[PDB]
């Protein structure tokens, strides 16, 4: 009769046609990610290649129901998600193009090997390789080497392509009726219809700059503290006024700090909590890894794993003679099918990577009720935020001892705080300068606002502005320093990493003032505790169904990101930085002083 | 008296096949004996909720008439086999009374009715105009329409295939996992009762 009842009777038809397809594409990837066959990857791609036509099939018949006669919530959400054009809306011959680009920029990255001029006999891919030159030299020419010489090589091939992507995503997003691929990647923050809770795609940049300058002094602190140990690393490179140098941070393109934990340690003296020992001593295997973890989740009033989980997941590494790859990673495959593929070894990140990927599985198994189409995410940071909780619970030493993992008589004193907080800052803090000016540089490459010809004389000036990272030597327009990174390259937004920070200790004040924690929010496990569990089952139970404001409002009881969680996570962490940092300059110059 | 001839439970419960919840088999059990107490202290079965008479005593009373009603539903889908409830089962599949005396038992069959391809034999009317009336069959074939255009037989815009298939396949969570359901129903009619239960000597 009415169109609301069409598209209700529309959506339930491609709800049921949707769940049979996508559990057989989500089958197929999960038969060729166990098993690199070439059976596998024929059958995954035709599975794919159905599924995405099915998609483009629905989207085409349901753009054919008007949105502005459905007034319910849900109907009018699944019927915006299902509508989108996405690149339907361009031309076949630019279409073709667009997807020409993507996969040949994903076959550069991923197949890019690069080595030392004058010994060309064999070179070295990034992952294995020049990852590890990164994470763990200490040598000044060879990371300068590194660094310049994947920047020169990966950077002069991707340049003229990602002079064409952009151009392509441009014309496609306001072929979409979007101003720029900025705003269509901002528009999953977009909430409209709900009154009060409504959140426009203008106001996550200022959200964004507000919560960064609360960010900056902390930064500024830890920055002046790296600046001064790498220092005492390498002699004369660093000038104590200066911007840190691009390629000693740790990883090839400063995404985290965590590799410079040996050289920043501020208490060398003082044991780690490595718990990887004691599990060895204890003959933990990966099934107890994963044990343990459900009955952290069963202590908060999660619900267990389902016996399909334990039949058919892969956490131990097959074999030589079967091939699967190594990435740990969460499976909602669909249909009551929840599934973890991770080569699990006996390690703490293995543990943690354990209670991260499972906490994946809560969400995935919490949203399931839920339609279709709103099985997922409330934004695209919840998801990630929900595990990084449970790494951040499970990594406490009240964790460690109440599972045995910990000796009982282990001292607890404030300087193995400061060291755990410091290893925690290089992780999480550190990301968030580089997270930010990575997608506000692309926000104003996709805006317009910086014109080709000078979109590296920008990204370095807002790289030393905003991270405080000089370059080694000047970059002319011949390099594409930004594409070397595996999300930019491939197609993915990144502003879910700083959102996800956020809402991770937004989650944790939340559970743990649930909790009733009475010491230092580092310090606070969330085990034991129904409440805290149930707070959060709210939010998980909703999925996508609600607005992720009306989400944060059923968690932390605020209506927008919120940055005072991180700072106080970190206080103790801070006080120290500011007391550390008496004698030497905190802040830095965006001039050459160090080296260019 | 010595007793035999015992109602035929096997052709129902260990049936090869069973039906499509649509086309729900009915099987009229008349004449013989009815021993329940073998059913309700089987361990096989995951449900054996009796609305309107309770297990221990039917093994004592007699009814005119046993209908026998065997369907495969999805597990999830097991609660809406009940008076009163809601869902695509009961208003377009199968439908119970209120007012409804007999049993509802129900056990999964992951083992037998899955298939790693998947098994798309087992179907369930998504659309219908109304919801069923109790014990009503509906094993029409024709195209649902939803908006005011006329479906002229041929799927399109607004017009849906009524059945659907559940494709059954054994890495299935529970949920979803096929669950075979046999609805007992209990009816004493003017006419002599002849189903009654077993009489200890
Ligand atoms: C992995 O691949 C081989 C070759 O196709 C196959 O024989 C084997 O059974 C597969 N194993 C699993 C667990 O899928
Ligand atoms: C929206 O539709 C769902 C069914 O899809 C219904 O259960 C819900 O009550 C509706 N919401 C409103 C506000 O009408
Ligand atoms: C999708 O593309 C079609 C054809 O260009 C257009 O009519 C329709 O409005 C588009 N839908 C959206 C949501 O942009
Ligand atoms: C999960 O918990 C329930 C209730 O405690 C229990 O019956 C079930 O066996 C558990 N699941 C597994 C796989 O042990
Ligand atoms: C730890 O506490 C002792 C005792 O108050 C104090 O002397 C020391 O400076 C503290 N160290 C840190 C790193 O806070
Ligand atoms: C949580 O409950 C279990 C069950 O008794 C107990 O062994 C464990 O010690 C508790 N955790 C804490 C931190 O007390
Ligand atoms: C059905 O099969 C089960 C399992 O083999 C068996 O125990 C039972 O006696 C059979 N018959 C009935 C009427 O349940």
């Amino acid at each position: 009769s009415t169109i609301e009842e069409q598209a209700k009777t529309f959506l339930d038809k491609f709800n049921h046609e949707a769940e049979d397809l996508f559990y057989q594409s989500s089958l197929a990837s999960w038969n060729y990610n166990t098993n690199i066959t070439e059976e596998n990857v024929q059958n995954m791609n035709n599975a794919g290649d159905k599924w995405s036509a099915f998609l483009k099939e629905q989207s085409t018949l349901a753009q054919m129901y008007p949105l502005q006669e459905i007034q319910n919530l849900t109907v009018k959400l699944q019927l915006q998600a299902l509508q989108q054009n996405g690149s339907s809306v361009l031309s076949e011959d630019k279409s073709k193009r667009l997807n020409t680009i993507l996969n040949t920029m994903s076959t550069i990255y991923s197949t890019g090997k690069v080595c030392n001029p004058d010994n060309p006999q064999e070179c070295l891919l990034l992952e294995p390789g020049l990852n590890e030159i990164m994470a763990n030299s200490l040598d000044y020419n060879e990371r300068l080497w590194a660094w310049e010489s994947w920047r020169s090589e990966v950077g002069k091939q991707l340049r003229p392509l990602y002079e064409e992507y952009v151009v392509l995503k441009n014309e496609m997003a306001r072929a979409n009726h979007y101003e720029d691929y900025g705003d269509y990647w901002r528009g999953d923050y977009e909430v409209n219809g709900v009154d009060g809770y409504d959140y426009s795609r203008g106001q996550l940049i200022e959200d964004v700059e507000h919560t960064f300058e609360e960010i900056k002094p902390l930064y500024e602190h830890l920055h002046a503290y790296v600046r001064a140990k790498l220092m005492n690393a390498y002699p004369s490179y660093i000038s104590p006024i200066g911007c840190l140098p691009a390629h000693l941070l740790g990883d090839m393109w400063g995404r985290f700090w965590t590799n410079l934990y040996s050289l920043t340690v501020p208490f060398g003296q003082k044991p780690n909590i490595d718990v990887t020992d004691a599990m060895v001593d204890q003959a933990w295997d990966a099934q107890r890894i994963f044990k343990e973890a459900e009955k952290f989740f069963v202590s908060v009033g999660l619900p267990n794993m389902t016996q399909g989980f334990w039949e058919n997941s892969m956490l131990t590494d097959p074999g030589n003679v079967q091939k699967a790859v190594c990435h740990p990673t969460a499976w909602d495959l669909g249909k009551g099918d929840f599934r973890i593929l991770m080569c699990t070894k006996v390690t703490m990140d293995d543990f943690l990577t354990a209670h991260h990927e499972m906490g994946h599985i809560q969400y995935d198994m919490a949203y399931a009720a839920q339609p279709f189409l709103l099985r997922n995410g409330a934004n695209e940071g919840f998801h990630e935020a929900v595990g990084e909780i449970m790494s951040l619970s499970a990594a406490t030493p009240k964790h460690l001892k109440s599972i045995g993992l910990l000796s009982p008589d282990f001292q607890e004193d404030n300087e193995t705080e400061i060291n755990f907080l410091l290893k925690q800052a290089l992780t999480i803090v550190g990301t968030l300068p580089f997270t930010y000016m990575l997608e506000k540089w692309r926000w104003m490459v996709f805006k317009g606002e910086i014109p080709k010809d000078q979109w590296m004389k920008k990204w370095w000036e807002m790289k030393r502005e905003i991270v405080g990272v000089v370059e080694p030597v000047p970059h002319d327009e011949t390099y594409c320093d930004p594409a070397s990174l595996f999300h930019v390259s491939n197609d993915y937004s990144f502003i879910r990493y700083y959102t996800r920070t956020l809402y991770q200790f937004q989650f944790q004040e939340a559970l743990c003032q649930a909790a009733k924690h009475e010491g230092p929010l580092h310090k606070c496990d969330i085990s034991n505790s129904t409440e805290a569990g149930q707070k959060l089952f709210n939010m998980l139970r909703l999925g996508k169904s609600e607005p992720w404001t009306l989400a944060l409002e059923n968690v932390v009881g605020a209506k927008n990101m919120n940055v005072r969680p991180l700072l106080n996570y970190f206080e103790p962490l801070f006080t120290w930085l500011k007391d550390q940092n008496k004698n030497s300059f905190v802040g830095w110059s965006t001039d050459w002083s160090p080296y260019a | 008296p010595n007793i035999t001839n015992l109602c035929p439970f096997g052709e129902v419960f260990n049936a090869t096949r069973f039906a499509s919840v649509y086309a729900w088999n009915r099987k009229r059990i008349s004449n013989c004996v009815a021993d329940y107490s073998v059913l309700y202290n089987s361990a096989s079965f995951s449900t054996f909720k009796c609305y309107g008479v309770s297990p221990t005593k039917l093994n004592d009373l007699c009814f005119t008439n046993v209908y026998a009603d065997s369907f495969v539903i999805r597990g999830d889908e097991v609660r809406q086999i009940a008076p009163g409830q809601t869902g695509t089962i009961a208003d377009y599949n199968y439908k119970l009374p209120d007012d409804f005396t007999g049993c509802v038992i129900a056990w999964n069959s992951n083992n037998l009715d899955s298939k790693v391809g998947g098994n798309y034999n087992y179907l369930y009317r998504l659309f219908r105009k109304s919801n069923l009336k109790p014990f009503e069959r509906d094993i029409s074939t024709e195209i649902y329409q939803a908006g005011s255009t006329p479906c002229n037989g041929v799927k399109g815009f607004n017009c849906y295939f009524p059945l659907q298939s559940y494709g059954f396949q054994p890495t299935y969570g529970v949920g979803y996992q096929p669950y075979r359901v046999v609805v007992l129903s209990f009816e004493l009619l003017h006419a002599p009762a002849t189903v009654c239960g077993p009489k200890k000597s």
